[PDB]
């Protein structure tokens, strides 16, 4: 009911700031939890969850004001005013135009710093204490940032004509710099993306392609859990990127997007990275090619068209291609996905078997999608009756999702009533 | 797109 913090901010050698633990923490030990300093539903799920609580409950009820934002229950409704009076006008006005997701969320940003009463996530660090990376900055990035920044102007300009009207130390330029830079893509239960927000406090971990901790979310509520045995003044890691990338791709990405090369182990050595690009070049670059457009067609919720898609491919490479490539990997995984929300359970049990032993490989003992993915096939397999392949992978996906999500988390829930519905099965057949 | 987390598209 009160424990102590058990992480602290502090300065490294290189990385900037940072965020260490000062007691010993074992895997699957709570660090902090974290609302959002804001948040907002990403372009490809508005109107498909609830704008206050990011669920993805059947039937919502659009905003009569601007029909644009939608809500689970009258509840979230109101909950959500505070964070949508101000942005209700001005998403009438864009119609049929929506403003990127950074203008949004950073639409709501502006009107929290005005806040005055102390907000939870700003508790190590503020979002003025972001990290900007202006100095590091290409000019091509600063020509989009500009974009961005014209952009709110006239995105907000029903709310907001001029600079006096924000406080004076906020810089709307810096402000992009930092979002681009410090913001969470916000994962549902499934691991499907959502929403977008700040979290300023978190935003203090440094990056590794070998993390010590891991994040997952409760809607929009951010727990952060180590994930492995962490030494007192040790410091605690995250990774930013998607775990299925080529050594080469990461690099590309993080300085792209965060000024700065890895200089972690797996990095050093391309760890995987033969792996992950198994097969030939000629074969699989159209499958990662592919994939752009599917995964976009999947962040809007478009199953039909992400199925139809997938298994073109994967019947087209059959012969040549082997599953645990990461490109024909993830058309594999969004095959499965998108069969399950079809209701199409034999199908997604043949692909998502096929995902099993390559995300062994590439993803770490213990890795919030790895343990999901686990749980799902897992599933899949009790739907088919397969019971001791199902207890097998139900345990495991318990056995990593205790460490990342948490005891207390309903997937555990769940979990613990599958397994015991298959343990009976096996001693009774 | 952007965001710590999240696919690689
Ligand atoms: N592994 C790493 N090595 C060097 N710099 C890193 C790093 N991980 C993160 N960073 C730096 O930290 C930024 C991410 S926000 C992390 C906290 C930040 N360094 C701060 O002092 O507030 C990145 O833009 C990058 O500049
Ligand atoms: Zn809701
Ligand atoms: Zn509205
Ligand atoms: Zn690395």
């Amino acid at each position: 009911f009160m424990e102590p913090l058990k992480v602290e901010k502090f300065a490294t050698a290189n990385r900037g700031n940072g965020l260490r633990a000062v007691t010993p923490l074992r895997p699957g030990e709570l660090l902090f939890r974290s609302d959002p300093l804001a948040y907002t539903v990403c372009k490809g799920s508005r109107g498909v969850v609830c704008d206050r609580c990011l669920l993805g409950k059947e039937k919502l009820m659009r905003c009569s004001q601007c029909r644009v934002a939608k809500y689970c229950s009258a509840k979230c409704q109101k909950k959500a005013w505070p964070d949508h009076k101000r942005e209700c006008k001005c998403l009438k006005s864009c119609k049929p135009r929506y403003p990127p997701d950074s203008v949004r969320l950073l639409g709501r940003v502006v009107f929290k710093l005005m806040d005055g009463a102390p907000s939870e996530s700003e508790k190590l660090y503020s979002f003025y204490d972001l990290e900007s990376n202006i100095n590091k900055l290409t000019e091509d990035r600063k020509e989009g940032l500009r974009q961005l920044v014209m952009t709110f102007q006239h995105f907000m300009r029903e709310e907001i004509q001029d600079a006096s009207q924000l406080p004076p130390a906020f810089d709307l330029f810096e402000a992009f710099a930092k979002v681009i830079c410090n913001s969470f893509t916000i994962c549902n239960a499934e691991m499907q993306e959502v929403g977008v927000g700040l979290y300023p406090s978190i935003s203090l971990l440094n990056h590794s392609c070998d993390p010590n901790c891991s994040i997952v979310f409760n809607g929009p509520h951010l727990l952060l859990r180590a994930v492995r045995d962490i030494e007192v003044g040790e410091e605690l890691t995250i990774c930013y990127l998607d775990m299925l990338m080529t050594s080469e791709e990461r690099r590309k990405q993080l300085r792209d997007q965060y000024c700065f090369e890895c200089d972690c182990f797996r990095c050093q050595t391309q760890d995987k990275d033969a792996d992950m690009l198994t097969g030939d070049e000629q074969v699989w670059k159209e499958v990662q090619e592919s994939l752009k457009k599917i995964e976009e067609l999947k962040a809007h919720w478009k199953w039909e068209q992400v199925l139809a898609m997938c298994q073109a491919i994967i019947s087209s490479n059959s012969e040549r291609l082997p599953d645990i490539n990461i490109y024909q990997l993830k058309v594999l995984d969004c095959a499965m996905d998108a069969c399950i929300n079809l209701g199409l359970l034999e199908e997604a049990l043949f692909y998502g078997t096929r995902t099993m032993e390559p995300y062994r490989i590439f993803f770490p003992g213990s890795h919030p999608v790895r343990g999901v993915q686990v749980m799902k096939v897992g599933k899949l397999q009790l739907h088919q009756g397969m019971f001791p392949q199902a207890m097998k992978n139900l345990r495991l996906a318990f056995d990593i999702m205790r460490v990342t999500h948490g005891r207390e988390h309903s997937l555990i829930e769940d979990l613990i009533l599958l397994l015991e519905e298959c343990d009976a099965n096996i001693r009774a057949s | 797109k952007f965001g710590k987390g999240g696919t690689y598209p």
